[PDB]
């Protein structure tokens, strides 16, 4: 048959029933929201009907010098997206999702519109899609309004303007895709008929559990890397290494002493301190005995001399040697330690309590050059806003917190051809990692 | 200011606001506490080794004793030289690496400034602050300052304080004219209508300091009842009553001495007794009581046949005076208000009320008193 299939008004019609489509009687016609497009022609020509349609009336590509070299991780999510043109990709903060979004523009070459939430996101994407693309781009949205084959507007305006854009652009673009599922913005998707989108995300789950609605609106996920996923041996752009040194013999006599008081103690009551179920049973005996107080003090203290041994500013100071000429931040967990390594080598400290001023000091002399090297806290502060180091030092720490690890990712993404990560570590301690 | 809001320790129940008082099941929770305040100690080495005590116990309550703790350590006298301008040239050096190129840049740094260094480094941030004399504090009595403390923290969202009057109520008003406190009373039960720091706008922070100096006498007496009633949201607001009575595990600690200073009644006294011969001064006079309202002036004055009472008013509201004047128009006497100019918002002008900024300008009590004898 000669089935024909039009656009009208953020709707789909056709002279016949395919499925998903639902007859009008105000319309005469079987109809749907026009993002049921690619799906019933598809149905169609897979069942060898002639497709009359005018359905997509693309403004033209423009002109593009692709400037983006992709790393390999956001190659791989490009070839992912790419086998169905229809898909979310879920990559962390700062894993350059931007740039895999770009780079499927250029491969694609059609016209774009890219939807995002706030009116600092329209001009961020606008100035990466100038370096990255050379096009300055339409942009709808904050007060401007114009409209280009590549173009920036806000989710509210694309919800404003669906039914006259339904139909102008091939690829849609939902960047922070999450927001899509909300009350306005669902019915928004539903009005394009775009056959090709992309959704990005580092936060695809909802409270409200309306992510289910992702394959309907935008496609579902089709490449997922956490951001410890993303800092393996083999795929992060800096060398992880952990130098490790032995306890002062004192040290290890105070830490010995205090392992065996902990371990008597457990033994003589039937507790063991495996597993976190296991410490939250010793924490709640400690309320009310204080034999049951004294070992979990006696796990905090032994713990205490591992993680802040003397021997690590021994060996921080070997490390700062090698390294002259690098631009070195060392992180502690707790204050104090950061304070001993600032007295021994007379180099400026940042923690949670510096005043503002002050700390916007430290880091800017640290920026400029004339601070080559500090040391920071991390107990309740994030490590963010930090400029580019190229070397950092980790001292102690219950692991790394995913933060910090995201936060030291973006702070050496930066640093160099090659930049490292060094953990100093003592050795005969005993693990504390609870499960 | 009692303890930060942070702090603040409490739960709500229909209408009521139940404080969570410290109690003898505590008493571990505060010697081991008590224990890690010793002379030559950084406070910032007590942050951490109280951490593991934040997982056994309410971290709410550990902090607050360690704030409390610290507040009776004295510490060592601020740096000479601003300790900031002492790190800038300091750690101008980079990282020093020898231990004698370290020696030596300390010296050069500590004859450039002229001070020990070293010592004053990092003596403006509170971690390394270092104790010389450790408070005295027994367990027992932490408990009860804590439980003052959470007291006074939750007052100062109070829109009003009834006081309920045991014994020494003529010793009550007295501190509380001495503090300036707004008030009235009434005698249905004899009681006062402390108004609190939420009827402020502009200076609840002083109130407020000045109002918990009065809960000390009060619950030193052998009966008293206070019933609070606080405000909480900033713009749903519900008022939330806070009762309590007879509650003996408190206890001040803040000396506070020489803050309530009766300058102004006196001076007052002096300069009219001398100034003014034709009116016979009676100071502190029988209060007044009219439908159940007392009137507690300060000076009765009278010249033969006319009888006239000043009362003194330290802080005040646009909308107290206007109360206080209101119930004073059936007082059945004149009375002259002394507002003082400095502990308001709005400059106020009445037909019975002189203004005074430090001290009572006998002069304009003077002209007041003859500009109606007639
Ligand atoms: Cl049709
Ligand atoms: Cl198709
Ligand atoms: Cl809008
Ligand atoms: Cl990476
Ligand atoms: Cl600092
Ligand atoms: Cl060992
Ligand atoms: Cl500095
Ligand atoms: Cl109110
Ligand atoms: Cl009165
Ligand atoms: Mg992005």
């Amino acid at each position: 048959g000669s089935v024909y299939l039009r656009y009208f008004k953020g709707l789909i019609l056709s002279d016949a029933y395919a499925p998903g489509l639902k007859w009008s009687d105000e319309l005469k016609a079987y109809s749907a929201l026009a993002f049921k497009y690619r799906d019933v022609r598809k149905y169609f020509l897979e069942k060898e009907i002639e497709v009359e349609e005018n359905v997509i009336d693309s403004l033209p590509f423009p002109l593009i010098k692709d400037k983006i070299e992709l790393r390999d991780y956001q190659a791989e999510a490009v070839k992912a997206w790419l086998k169905e043109k229809r898909g979310i990709i879920v990559l962390p903060t700062g894993a350059g999702k931007t740039q895999v979004a770009l780079k499927i523009v250029s491969i694609m070459k059609v016209a774009t519109l890219i939807v995002v939430p706030t009116i600092d996101l329209i001009t961020q994407w606008k100035e990466r899609i100038n370096k990255y693309l050379d096009f300055d781009p339409g942009i709808i949205g904050g007060g401007e309004d114009s409209l280009k084959g590549i173009t920036v507007i806000t989710y509210d305006s694309a919800y404003t303007r669906a039914e006259e854009l339904g139909n102008k652009f091939p690829l849609l673009i939902f960047d922070e895709v999450h927001h899509l599922p909300s009350e306005g913005y669902s019915i928004m998707a539903q009005l394009f008929a775009s056959p090709y989108r992309l959704g990005l995300t580092a936060t695809p789950e909802r409270d409200d559990g309306k992510h289910e609605l992702y394959p309907i609106l935008v496609g579902p996920i089709v490449y997922r890397k956490s951001v410890e996923e993303l800092a393996g041996k083999y795929i992060a752009k800096y060398k992880i290494k952990k130098l490790y040194v032995s306890l002062t013999n004192e040290e290890k006599k105070r830490y010995d002493g205090l392992r065996k008081k902990l371990k008597d103690f457990l033994s003589s009551r039937g507790l063991k301190l495996q597993n976190l179920d296991d410490f939250h049973r010793l924490v709640k005996l400690a309320a009310k005995d204080k034999e049951a107080r004294e070992a979990l003090l006696a796990w905090h203290e032994s713990l205490n001399i591992a993680v802040n041994s003397q021997s690590k500013i021994e060996k921080l100071r070997e490390i700062l040697q090698e390294y002259k000429n690098e631009k070195i931040i060392v992180f502690t967990r707790d204050t104090q330690m950061a304070y001993r390594i600032s007295k021994t080598f007379l180099i400026p400290v940042v923690t949670y309590k510096t005043d503002k001023d002050e700390r916007e000091e430290i880091l800017q002399k640290f920026r400029d050059g004339e601070y080559r090297v500090i040391v920071a806290s991390t107990v309740f502060d994030e490590g963010v806003d930090v400029p580019d180091a190229t070397l950092a030092i980790v001292m102690g720490g219950y692991g790394t917190k995913r933060q910090f690890l995201q936060r030291l990712g973006r702070i050496l993404r930066k640093k160099d051809k090659e930049a490292l990560l060094i953990e100093i570590v003592t050795k005969g301690t005993a693990d504390y990692r609870l499960s | 200011m009692g303890l930060p809001w942070e702090l603040a320790r409490f739960s709500i129940v229909k209408d009521e606001v139940l404080p969570h008082f410290a109690t003898n099941e505590d008493l571990d929770l505060a010697n081991e506490i008590i224990s890690l305040f010793k002379a030559g100690k950084k406070l910032g080495e007590i942050d951490e080794e109280i951490e593991y005590l934040e997982k056994i116990y309410d971290h709410k309550l550990v902090r607050a004793f360690v704030k409390l703790l610290t507040r009776l350590c004295e510490f060592e006298l601020d740096s000479p030289i601003p300790p900031i301008q002492i790190r800038r040239e300091l750690f101008k050096y980079g990282p020093v690496l020898d231990e004698k190129e370290r020696e030596d840049i300390i010296q050069k740094v500590s004859k450039k400034l002229g001070a020990d260094i070293m010592r004053f480094v990092f003596s403006d941030l509170d971690e390394e602050k270092k104790i010389i004399k450790a408070p005295t504090i027994s367990a027992e009595d932490l408990i009860r300052w804590y439980n003052l403390s959470l007291l006074q923290t939750l007052l100062f969202k109070a829109y009003k304080l009834t006081v309920y009057v045991s014994s020494n109520w003529k010793e009550i008003i007295r501190r509380a004219k001495w503090l300036g406190l707004m008030y009235f009373a009434y005698d249905k039960p004899l009681r006062f209508e402390f108004l609190g720091p939420a009827t402020l706008v502009k200076l609840t922070e002083k109130y407020g300091r000045n109002l918990a100096v009065l809960l000390q006498f009060i619950i030193s007496s052998q009966n008293w009842k206070i019933e609070a009633e606080l405000v909480l949201g900033k713009k749903f607001k519900r008022v939330y009553k806070l009762k309590l009575a007879n509650f003996k595990e408190l206890k001040e600690l803040v000396i506070d001495e020489k803050r309530f200073d009766s300058s102004v009644e006196e001076k007052f006294y002096k300069d009219f007794t001398n100034v003014i011969k034709g009116w016979k001064i009676i100071r502190e006079p029988e209060p007044l009581v009219v439908d159940n309202r007392v009137f507690i002036p300060d000076f009765l004055v009278e010249k033969g046949n006319l009888k006239v009472y000043v009362e003194i008013v330290g802080f005040w509201t646009k909308e107290y005076i206007k109360e206080k004047l209101d119930k004073l128009k059936k007082v059945k006497y004149p009375i002259l208000i002394l507002l003082n100019e400095e502990l308001g918002k709005e400059k106020f002008n009445g037909m019975n009320v002189i203004t005074y900024k430090r001290k009572i300008d006998i002069s304009l009590v003077y002209k007041w008193l003859r500009e109606l004898e007639n």
